[PDB]
């Protein structure tokens, strides 16, 4: 009520923005099968680049 | 009294009107037909092969309007089904008798032993003739148009064709690509329209066509190229003495046989006058008013 | 969104002076120039929108 | 040629308008006379007398009223075929009716048979049974308006 | 007489239909700036005129 | 008509009725109106010219009074030219007074005019000359149906008398 | 079904028919193949996605570089024709609202007023659709005409073919105008009012802003190309020919003078105020940009560069998004 | 439109269910055709009945809740028997009569809704209560519509 | 003002008070019925056509 | 309001008993075509019972 | 003339807000009767 | 594969419409996914214009309702164009509600095709 609110404002235009692929930011600890879903992402980039 | 004289005047105008339009017609279709004339008695048929055959040129350009009423030779295999449409052959009722020519081939089987697809054929559909009403049964499903072109002299074009994919091999070692061409040469015609007046009625849920429908045939006969067939069909032709003397049905075309436009020359002479002596008419009895 | 808020404002503002109504927002008439309320607040209506989208 | 050069005009005379708006305040104390005791304003090429603003607005629009029903409120008269041949078809089947039922007594089987119940709650017919025809139509349009649809 | 009356009561004025309502609406004069219209000299400049040129119609 | 038949009579005239003037419903009001407003006046007192000024604020006056001694077919020849035509500001409603004191002279008015479309007697105790004069005129006007009687009290709110009368004189007007 | 439904099932059907694509109906609706591959259901359906914009692509063509038949005219304007048809008397009636008495009757100064003036002879044959038949075929006269004279002709040429079809029909548009601008409803169809006419005025009255009418019809041209090759200045197009709207306005009330709806005569219509020759340009821009006009053989080089990019956007949207470029293919 | 026109085509003209159908159901995805279901067809009997009783049903309470305003009223010559013409079930005029004894008008039975009562208005409602019939007249409570 | 001129005319017209030409008085005016005859006689001739057919 | 509810439960009712029969369109390429069939299913049984 | 004035549609939208007050209040209005 | 949760943000049209494309002509995509998801962009076409040709039918009968008959021309141009906004509204709604129900249908089986679901494990 009475202290700093987290914010929510996100951003929403961008396509598949929340689609994040592993990395050294990432740690790669992601889902064992989870290679397939990173090179789907990484190639819908390459198509809205 | 002015009503009646408004009317006849408006119609006069209506009428002039209409002869002007159809007599101006019937000029510059008198100067197409004879430039069509002149250049069917040239007789040199443009090659339908390879990557010409693969899409036909004009289809490709999309200018089949230019490429109306041109002589063609073109190579490909007459399917077995044929289609009749309703129209009079020399005054004569008949049906004007179309078959598909599958001009190239494709096969997409990379285990071609694996299973055994079936080669998706291009074709293109031409009008085998005419046919009397008489002779309706005489035609044959699958009949021999004519006899096929000879072997290959090359020895290295006993083989599926670069861009045709035919293989004019007398005796093909894969027998499921074995195939017996032929090559034939004709005259361009547009795809006809369905006229109320024109009585090009189709009803096709009876059988009954007196409009070329292009789509319909191609449902119909189940061609894998369906717009390019929907672009244009020709009507064979074939180098004078179409059909002699025989059971031959579809007779063919000759030079001067072929099937005349529906809007002719005649047709628009014949709606000019018609619109002319309505305007001669309608002019003396507002002037008689 | 500051476009049709400041489109609005205007047709309303222009409607109901047509009719009379003017909100004395601001000084009727104003100092030095002595510019008109509605002078007045047509600018102010002008210019505020623009300002707020470019402080947000 | 003169339309062209109205048109020319037309964003000039409108630009002129504008100019004069402009430079003319809509103030000129030039209508109100005080015609003996009774003060009156130029209306049109005469006087009218004024008691108030709202006053003024009033007959204005009393004015304006008069102006815009003028043409609708002065409807042709008599207009009366449709009307007059709707009054001759009814005319002419209640004609027909009393024509199909001239002769005909009051009581019938139903009352007859009244004649010889205890049934007193209902009361014999005495009257003529021209006004009432169909009015058992009536009761089963009433009694299939809540089904029909 | 029930046409003449068109059918509707006599000595009942009545509601006027929405149409006359709209008459009667949109036949009122525009009230311009009345203020505008003034003849103080703060009203003579040339951003005032326009403003009442404008807003006085 | 039979009692049955009432309903499909009514509905049947109601809706060719629309034939005549179209939206009728939609200007029935407006409709109440007259065309050209003639108007006949009777009585004379102070509140009964307060509520002549202001029922006919917008309408002309004619001074019927002043039209005295001359003969009965030119005072009603003369009154219609006054009353058959609008003023250069499309003010057409006009309300002669004090006239015509003869039913035979009403009666030669209502023929060259097609009738007035109001008669208003202001019944008004304060009035004692009025039906001196006018009671001729007051019964043909009666016998016509024309004649609407404003009983007006000498003493009483002049608003609510004039709100009656224009009530009265409205809902009184003749087509 | 022995008595309802023989009659019933055509309104369903077309029904479907309008709501569904019959062109796809028909891929479906022959089950089966004769030996070509790409003949399943799933190939037919592959087919028509791209085959709907490549058909519309194809009657492009065809309006294109084809004769003309009207009712590909009448299906360009078929909003124009049938359902927003009666804007046009009512445009009509507004440029005629300048002399007529419908102030009088009801009738504000204002579009309100003409629609309600329109809207007072009901919604049928008297109402807002009165005068369409005639409407039509004025539609049906000179555009067809003049599009049949110059179908790909330049922009002075088509102006040139189009004045001489309009000088032509002029008497049609100018009984139309007058059965639109009758208000009292006195003409009893085209036919009497032509005759009454006639018999009223003389045979000149017919073109009493011919020129008018040429003259606008030759900025409309102008503004129909820019709109067309949509250079951007389509928009400065629009603003010229609003410069030239008084020309329609007057050549309208020219046309309508001196008649028992008109309470002026023809010299006065030189005496009106210059205000209203402005009376309806809101309400004839609007319907001049919303519910325009088409006449595609008469589109530019650009319109028909402008219709085949759409086109190829369209069919570039069947593709893979996420496909991989290979080395080998 | 609510009751057919959408589910006309909502239940025979598609295979895909509404996401209404499937969010409280934690079951995998199907679709539905309306060849397989109701054998036995107790459905159509049921639906018809349904649509037939809901369409009466509508309809009478519609025409029981317009049935209470007074449209067109008509003192008699006595004025004993007011002659009325209300709205009809159709759409339409029914006309009745009322005695002039058993009209009246009431404080209600809360003395503490006089306050809240529609006739407090100046241009509001007030009921005239015909006591024989126990029937309403809803007049219009202004001064316009009365003579 | 025209219209008030048109409405003079038009109100002298209905009430009566008819144009005074040259001591040749209009004393009346009216129209006469015209009755819808040719599509009468269209719809006989089409269903004669039509029993015989 | 009751009626709404009814035909939401009727929609619910249909849905509910449309997943108990599984009916889908395969398609043989041996005739090249797409037959629609219908064959039993295999889930919860706490979903069945629900 | 003049076309849509603000004051007229706030006029109109505010009888309009005030159009079905009448029948509501009928609707809610006590009764004169009491079944206990 | 996209975020799930409350706080995450919702799928958008034009992510939609990419992967609807994607799903319509992927090579990775089962015959039985592509034949669902071409079912579903056939039929859910009906839907949306039927809807607008409803309300635009039923738009025209409430333009000349008895009260709507004799209104002024704004308030009639609303109230008829009222029911055509609504029905075309539904209509869209419909069709663009059956599309992506199927589409995430189609995805969620192209995702068990290829195991791209946590805690999914046969």
């Amino acid at each position: 009520l009475f202290d700093f609110n987290p914010s929510s404002i996100k951003f929403e235009k961008y396509p598949f923005y929340y689609w994040i692929n592993s990395s050294q930011l990432t740690e790669f600890n992601q889902y064992r099968k989870f290679v397939i879903r990173d090179s789907i992402i990484y190639s819908l980039n390459n198509y809205i680049i | 009294n002015v009503t009646g004289k408004v009317a006849l005047a408006t119609l006069g105008a209506l009428t002039g009107y209409g002869a002007f339009y159809h007599y101006n017609q019937y000029l510059n279709l008198s100067a197409r037909w004879q430039q069509i004339q002149e250049n069917i008695a040239k007789d040199q048929p443009f090659d339908v092969d390879g990557f010409d055959a693969k899409v036909y040129p004009w289809v490709r350009e999309n200018n089949v309007n230019d490429w109306e009423y041109k002589l063609v030779k073109m190579r490909g295999y007459f399917k077995d089904q044929r289609f009749f449409v309703r129209r009079k052959r020399d005054g004569k009722e008949g049906f004007l008798v179309f078959a598909p020519f599958v001009t190239a081939v494709e096969r997409v089987n990379h285990r071609l032993k694996q299973k055994d697809l079936l080669p998706v054929e291009y074709s293109v559909f031409v009008n085998l003739g005419w046919v009397p009403v008489e002779n309706k049964k005489d035609v044959e499903l699958g009949g021999e148009v004519c006899p096929p072109m000879d072997a290959p002299t090359d020895s290295t074009l006993f083989v599926n064709d670069t861009f045709t994919g035919f293989n004019p091999d007398p005796a093909n070692p894969e027998d499921t690509e074995q195939v017996t061409l032929t090559e034939i040469t004709g005259i361009v015609r547009r795809g006809e329209q369905q006229d109320i007046l024109a009585r090009r009625r189709n009803w096709n849920k009876e059988g009954i066509y007196n409009w070329v429908d292009l789509d319909y045939m191609g449902k119909i006969f189940r061609l894998f190229n369906l717009d390019a067939i929907n672009t244009a069909y020709i009507e064979r032709v074939v180098p004078s003495f179409e059909e002699g003397e025989e059971g031959l049905y579809p007779i063919p075309a000759t030079k001067d046989t072929f099937e005349r436009p529906l809007n002719t020359p005649e047709r628009h002479s014949t709606f000019f006058n018609f619109y002319a002596a309505t305007s001669a008419l309608s002019f003396i009895s507002m002037l008689l008013l | 969104n500051s476009l049709l808020f400041t489109a609005v404002s205007w047709f309303s503002i222009y409607q109901f002076a047509r009719k009379g109504a003017v909100l004395p927002v601001l000084r009727e008439y104003g100092r030095y120039f002595g510019t008109h309320r509605l002078f007045r607040q047509y600018l102010h209506t002008l210019v505020l929108p623009l300002l707020y989208t470019e402080y947000a | 040629f003169e339309s062209l050069n109205t048109v020319l005009m037309a964003p000039i005379y409108s630009f002129l308008e504008f100019k004069l708006k402009l430079s003319s305040t809509k103030i000129n104390t030039n209508h109100y006379y005080v015609i003996n005791g009774k003060l009156y304003i130029t209306y049109n090429d005469s006087f009218k007398l004024f008691t108030t603003i709202n006053d003024y607005f009033n007959d204005l629009n009393e004015l304006s009223n008069t102006k815009l029903f003028f043409l609708y409120r002065s409807f042709n008269i008599y207009n009366i075929k449709l009307n007059s041949l709707v009054d001759f078809v009814f005319l002419k089947l209640i004609l027909f009716i009393h024509l199909l039922y001239l002769k005909s007594t009051n009581y019938n089987r139903f009352d007859y048979r009244l004649k010889q119940t205890d049934w007193g709650f209902y009361i014999n017919n005495n009257s003529n049974y021209i006004q009432n025809i169909f009015s058992g139509l009536k009761y089963i349009w009433r009694g299939l308006r809540f089904w029909i649809i | 007489a029930h046409r003449s009356n068109l059918y509707q009561s006599k000595d009942i004025v009545g509601e006027k239909s929405f149409h006359e309502k709209h008459l009667e609406q949109q036949t009122a004069p525009y009230s311009g700036v009345k203020s505008l219209e003034e003849p103080v000299s703060q009203n003579k400049s040339f951003i005032n005129s326009l403003m009442r040129a404008i807003h006085n119609h | 008509m039979n009692n049955t038949f009432k309903f499909l009579h009514q509905v049947i005239s109601k809706l060719t009725l629309k034939a005549q003037v179209p939206n009728y419903g939609q200007y029935s009001h407006s409709l109440k109106r007259p065309i050209n407003p003639k108007v006949v006046v009777f009585g004379n007192s102070s509140r009964a010219y307060e509520l002549i000024s202001s029922q006919f604020r917008n309408f002309n006056h004619v001074n019927g009074l002043e039209l005295k001694g001359q003969e009965d077919n030119i005072q009603a020849n003369k009154v219609a030219q006054s009353v058959l035509s609008i003023n250069d500001g499309f003010q057409d409603g006009y309300y002669i007074t004090d006239f015509p004191q003869n039913s035979k002279q009403a009666e030669r008015l209502d023929l060259i005019t097609d009738g007035v479309n109001l008669a208003l007697y202001i019944k008004d105790p304060s009035d004692k000359v009025t039906v001196t004069r006018q009671q001729e005129a007051i019964d043909y006007y009666r016998k016509t149906g024309a004649l609407v009687e404003f009983e007006v009290d000498p003493r009483g709110d002049l608003e609510e008398q004039v709100k009656q009368l224009s009530n009265q004189v409205l809902n009184g007007y003749k087509h | 079904a022995n008595f309802v439904i023989p009659y019933l099932k055509p309104v369903a059907d077309f029904w479907n028919s309008l709501c569904i694509d019959q062109h796809q109906d028909s891929l479906f609706q022959f089950k089966g193949q004769t030996g070509s591959l790409g003949t399943d259901w799933t190939s037919k359906y592959l087919r028509s996605e791209q085959d709907v914009y490549n058909h519309k692509y194809l009657q492009y063509h065809k309006r294109v570089h084809e004769a003309p038949e009207l009712t590909d005219v009448i299906s360009d304007n078929v909003y124009r024709l049938t359902l927003f048809a009666g804007v046009e008397r009512v445009l009509s009636v507004r440029q005629a609202q300048a002399i007529l008495k419908t102030q009088f009757a009801g009738a504000t100064e204002n579009i309100s007023g003409a629609f309600q003036t329109v809207l007072n002879g009901g919604i049928f044959r008297r109402g807002y659709f009165r005068g369409a038949l005639l409407n039509l075929l004025q539609f049906c006269g000179a555009p067809y005409q003049s599009l049949i004279w110059s179908r790909n002709s330049g922009i002075t040429n088509q102006v040139i073919v189009s004045s001489i079809f309009e000088a032509f029909f002029y008497p049609l548009d100018t009984v139309k105008t007058l059965i639109y601008n009758d208000v009292q409803g006195k003409y009893k169809g085209a036919f009497h009012c032509a005759s009454q006419v006639v018999q009223n005025a003389g045979w000149s009255r017919l073109y009493a802003g011919i020129f008018q009418k040429l003259i606008f019809n030759s900025a409309l041209i102008f503004h129909l190309n820019q709109v067309w090759d949509g250079s951007s200045q389509q928009w400065a197009s629009l603003a010229l020919v609003a410069a030239a709207y008084p020309l329609l306005v007057l050549k309208t009330r020219f046309q309508v003078a001196g008649t028992p709806l008109a309470l002026a005569t023809s010299n006065e219509v030189l005496k009106v105020n210059r205000k209203t020759l402005y009376a309806g340009l809101v309400p004839y821009l609007i319907f001049n940009t919303l519910f325009a006009y088409e006449f595609a053989a008469w589109h530019s080089s650009t319109a028909q560069e402008r219709v085949i990019g759409g086109l190829q956007n369209a069919m570039k949207q069947f593709s893979s998004p996420a496909a991989e470029q290979v080395w080998s293919s | 439109w609510c009751a057919y026109f959408v589910p006309y085509n909502i239940f025979f003209k598609t295979h895909m269910p509404l996401e209404h159908a499937y969010d409280n159901l934690f079951f995998p995805y199907f679709q539905h055709t309306h060849f397989l279901w109701d054998n036995n067809a107790l459905h159509i009997p049921t639906v018809g009945g349904v649509a037939i009783y809901a369409t009466y049903i509508a309809l009478s309470y519609i025409n029981n809740i317009w049935k209470d305003y007074v449209v067109r009223a008509q003192f008699s010559k006595d004025k004993e028997l007011l002659f009325v013409t209300r709205v009809s079930p159709f759409g339409t005029t029914e006309e009745e009569v009322y005695e002039v004894a058993h009209l009246e008008h009431l404080p209600p039975s809360v003395r503490s809704g006089v306050k809240d009562l529609s006739a407090q208005d100046a241009d509001g409602l007030v009921d005239v209560t015909c006591m024989s019939s126990q029937r309403s007249l809803v007049f219009y409570k202004g001064d316009q519509y009365w003579n | 003002l025209a219209f008030i001129k048109e409405a003079n005319e038009m109100i002298q017209q209905n009430t009566g008070n008819l144009p005074w030409d040259g001591g040749k008085k209009k004393i009346f005016q009216g129209q006469a019925n015209k009755y819808l005859e040719t599509p009468y006689y269209l719809l006989a001739a089409l269903s004669g056509l039509g029993l015989l057919y | 309001l009751l009626l709404y509810i009814l035909w939401l439960e009727f929609y619910q009712f249909y849905h509910i008993l449309s997943f108990y029969g599984n009916i889908n369109w395969a398609f043989d390429y041996d005739e090249y075509i797409w037959t629609l069939e219908l064959d039993t299913r295999r889930t919860r049984l706490a979903n069945n019972y629900i | 003339s003049k076309g849509f004035n603000l004051a007229n549609a706030v006029n109109t939208v505010k009888s309009t807000l005030n159009a079905p007050i009448k029948h509501i209040k009928r609707n809610i209005e006590p009764t004169g009767s009491n079944y206990s | 594969m996209e975020p799930f949760g409350t706080d995450e943000r919702n799928w958008t049209h034009e992510e939609k419409d990419i992967i609807t494309r994607f799903l319509k002509y992927d090579k990775h995509v089962n015959l039985k996914t592509a034949e669902m998801v071409y079912s579903a962009e056939v039929e859910s076409a009906y839907f949306g214009k039927a809807g607008a040709l409803a309300g635009g039918v039923i738009s025209a009968l409430f333009f000349n309702f008895p009260i709507v008959r004799n209104l002024p021309i704004i308030r009639r141009s609303v109230i008829g164009v009222l029911p055509f906004l609504y029905c075309y509204t539904w209509g869209k709604n419909t069709q663009e509600e059956l599309r992506w129900l199927k589409t995430f249908a189609a995805y969620q089986r192209f995702v068990v095709y290829h195991g791209q679901h946590c805690k999914l494990w046969v």
